[PDB]
């Protein structure tokens, strides 16, 4: 069926400059015009810029205009999106939608998103403590503090603990990232039987695992 | 430019009844409004295009109307998997643009927060960091104040609140709260606590603990 | 013969960011000049043909231009998996020619080398050989120049360096640095000192160890 | 699909003669003019020769004129390099690419390559020297010397070993090649659990393993 | 010339099923009828199916009739054998084979044969022994014991060892099978110089070495 | 279903004398039967067809013969890389049908069987297993029966033989015999014994050991 697929996103100053791509298949490519959308961390969606079938229309939102340039390869089947003098406010995550549904126009299909966050704060792999405590249930946690860019993801027992599971979003304070999570397992099994926070932080290629050890 | 205003941007319903989403267009419009579905994960999918029709695998149970200024999106009856964020888009002129969103929840019977404290692992307190957690798990409705106090007086500097989304699972609403302090002014107090406010208690629900 | 300048034969592009490639013939081309991609262990494989065409697989990422004279390969945005290296091409005339390549690299943050000395095994020296080795591991940028000190002179005889290409896992680089002697050297002397000039570093980085 | 596979490379002495092949499949072979196409150590891509679809137009590099013979077996789908008089500028990986992408004619499918060195140097097996060394980390590594002709392949407890693991590109002295390799692996466990280099030279049909062993 | 090749053999559950290929070259694959015939541990070769060149005219042996089916992919020149509800008797060497030699129709032409067993016991890597023992002569042995499916190869000193090797068919029981091999080597240079059987069992990508020690 | 009726299933002749497989369908055939070699390691190979023609690269060695009812393969004279075994089989009905197959082996000098008797190694014992394994090796004829003894008592439980194909360097057979018994009984008794009786003697050939 129809497949679109982005890449791209990552992590740029003010004022740089980022290229965004969107692979399409199992569609004429080259019979479609194309957009892209964004959605922003608090958020909602906006349309960023459009592009007819064969390149000559072109669109532009307002805060883009003069800025970004959107452009296709239809022998590659691929759609571009070219970002420059990047501000604080273009962090968003980016759609790339096929204009389908003909003749009831619509944006019928989306890619994943690839995600930009444009900042002067610096890739830095988070620190991770284990935050250890009758009831039955016991509650533990992971505290995942100072990372940048967004995101991280967190596991526990490597996926095996699933429900009562829950992990914060992140919240900036000083320029970086902190979020928490949080894990509920029997009480008369732990500690002996292990709990461990995996947290991973793509854009430092980090990852970290942290065992939770008792204290009074 | 066509300025769409959804409202409202949250809203609960219980199981089996009927949510209505609003979307009001500065100027009239077709038949070219569209409603899009986001699921937690994933990218928005197209749910109604022109103004009431669906698309491909999109339930009955969906149905957008509306005309000129004013449009609806209506989910009779709503179910556990609707939940969501919403967004009407108008494809009539460019800029082509979208509402604010609306985020879809389960009304769900009251639950008071379970709250666990932490104190600040001896890992980070060795690196001089201290940071003071509380975690307050499986609560509804969402709306929760937490305060924290440090020797019995309050304390927002250092604050960090952050809240989940609906949880599949129960439908509650989790939340954690960080203190941020340094080890120097950490090991200068006695007594950390955390107290929220939440309509199921009339007095705050309190967490304690003495360092040590 | 059609003579074909490609340049830069190395490039540095950070991820996100734009590649752009320039390939200038000595006369001029149709539409017939075409990009070939070469990684690490495998044959090239044509990605351009006519002067912008992408062929089959060859992502939306990938453009061609030019005429005449002078040609281009623009990769935007450079992604990981875009390291190897590019070969223009013209098949207008024979004899068919080809540019001299460029490696494409990852561009990324300054990275310090580390370095670990060994002294020649005592398998090589019952053999009368003593070769001393210097590793110099996962650095970036790529330039570094290596020095080895004997008993404190320089020694630049016997040296041989050798780098790989960047690193997949992290995209920096490492290289080896070998003195040949032979044991009745070897013997002579007491301490033994490879020393490097990095970016990272405003002193030379330097491993020693005594002989013993 | 299309298929091409060559062979015939291998150790030569200047002055010497060798013939490469190269196998076709998938396709109508004798529709097609085919390349050779060399890419020596330093190196660079360069033409060498071409032949009609029926032999009959032949094409060469000037610096292969008259010592080289290009021809094909229509019949066994197979296509030749006769090359003789050789030099040392004459070491390369040689490859054959099939001239097709009609009207677009370029060379869009591509043998793996055969290695051709020449050089008055004899086959000879390296020698092999295990260097030993706080850090949780240890960097242990191998050297491989006096080999010819190249290449030699190294692998850190049989392929066990992955990540860590640098294999210097070879450097020729006094007529023979040398390189080295490192890995680094969890300074708790070694030497407690084994490390060994396994070093292979395909031109002398030379397998060598070689533990690592500490000393102060 | 003619060139048959199988694939898809390995150990399959009783009431399993399984598929096996038969590729074709150096001939014109959809002008002939092919068969596959098997050939059980003991054994003799039985008539298993056949298809005529364009998959019109098909037949089957009883025993497996309704249970097997034949068909092939004239366009990919490939031949192929579905099978269902396996039972232990079809336990074989599978074998396709060209129905040729117009017109005096024979199977003129045979694949490798890809061995199939079905069996409820499962994928088991052999335990290896050496034994140990005036001769002159003095002979060492190697037992491989309770491995699972057949087949294992045996080698001395990496092939090395050749003469004076005798390899014993296994044997079954107690749902694995055991083998051993001896060697014979010179009394005089044993064990000053190193004695040692290698082992290895394809279905478990499994490979053992045994140094065999003196003993009184 | 035409039925064929191969024999003997296996045979020995010596070097320039003449072999003879007999094959005898259950209804008559062409000018439908045909003859395959399969040696040792490899696939059946095509060698007579019709009833006697040769097919390409078989010697004239090689001649077959036949109508009806009744067939036969003779080689004359026999050569050492004759030894494989042959199968007959009709072409003129389906089911297509096979011989039950004839293992040609050259006859030579008899030959007593060289024994060899080892014990468990320590690494088995160790583990809780005890085999105890019995060599027969180059002897002629391969008909030879292996007893084990257990402190003099006859012991057929726990016992596997098994018999190589005809070696190509000297014609001879050899076979292995093993014991298989837990390491809690070996342990209870003392004495482990093969015996084989074989052509070449008169008196039972014996190998003995004691545990230790």
């Amino acid at each position: 069926d129809v497949q679109l697929v982005e890449s791209g996103g990552g992590l740029v100053q003010p004022g740089g400059s980022r290229k965004l791509s969107c692979a399409a298949s199992g569609f004429t490519f080259s019979s479609f015009g194309m957009h892209w959308v964004r959605q922003a961390p608090e958020k909602g969606l906006e349309w960023v810029a459009y592009i007819s079938s064969g390149s000559s229309t072109l669109h532009y939102a307002d805060t883009v205009k003069g800025r970004f340039t959107i452009s296709r390869d239809n022998p590659k089947n691929t759609l571009f999106l070219q970002m420059t003098s990047l501000r604080s406010e273009d962090t968003a995550m980016y759609y790339c939608a096929r204009w389908g549904n003909y003749p009831h126009y619509a944006m019928d299909y989306w890619g994943q998103g690839t995600s930009v966050t444009v900042s002067s704060a610096k890739t830095t792999a988070p620190s991770v403590y284990p935050l250890a405590p009758t009831g039955s249930s016991v509650t533990l946690g992971c505290l995942v503090k100072g990372y940048f860019p967004e995101p991280v993801t967190l596991t526990w027992n490597s996926g095996s603990l699933s429900s009562g599971v829950h992990t914060f979003p992140a919240v900036l304070q000083s320029g970086l990232y902190t979020l928490s999570s949080s894990v509920t397992v029997t009480s008369s099994t732990w500690p002996s039987q292990t709990i461990t926070c995996n947290v991973a932080h793509p854009a430092s290629s980090t990852k970290v695992d942290k065992k939770i050890e008792p204290r009074v | 430019n066509i300025v769409m205003t959804q409202s409202p941007k949250s809203m609960s319903m219980s199981v089996g009844e009927r949510v209505t989403l609003t979307c009001k267009a500065s100027e009239n419009v077709g038949t070219y409004v569209s409603w899009y579905q986001q699921k937690p994960e994933q990218s928005p999918k197209l749910l109604i295009y022109g103004a009431s029709n669906r698309y491909t695998g999109v339930p009955d149970r969906f149905t957008g109307s509306g005309s000129a200024t004013d449009f609806t999106l209506t989910i009779s009856s709503v179910q556990a998997e609707d939940l969501a964020d919403y967004h009407c888009g108008q494809s009539y002129s460019t800029p082509y643009t979208f509402g604010g969103g609306t985020k879809l929840e389960i009304k769900r019977a009251d639950a008071a927060p379970t709250v666990s404290i932490f104190p600040p692992s001896s890992e980070q307190l060795t690196s001089g960091g201290a940071s003071v957690v509380c975690f307050l798990n499986n609560f509804y409705p969402k709306d929760i104040n937490v305060k924290w106090k440090i020797d019995g007086s309050e304390r927002q500097n250092g604050v960090l609140n952050s809240w989940t989304d609906q949880d599949s699972k129960d439908s509650t609403y989790s939340m954690s709260s960080t203190l941020t302090l340094t080890k120097d002014e950490y090991e200068r107090h006695n007594s950390y606590t955390c107290e929220a406010t939440h309509k199921t208690s009339t007095s705050p629900i309190v967490k304690s603990f003495n360092r040590n």
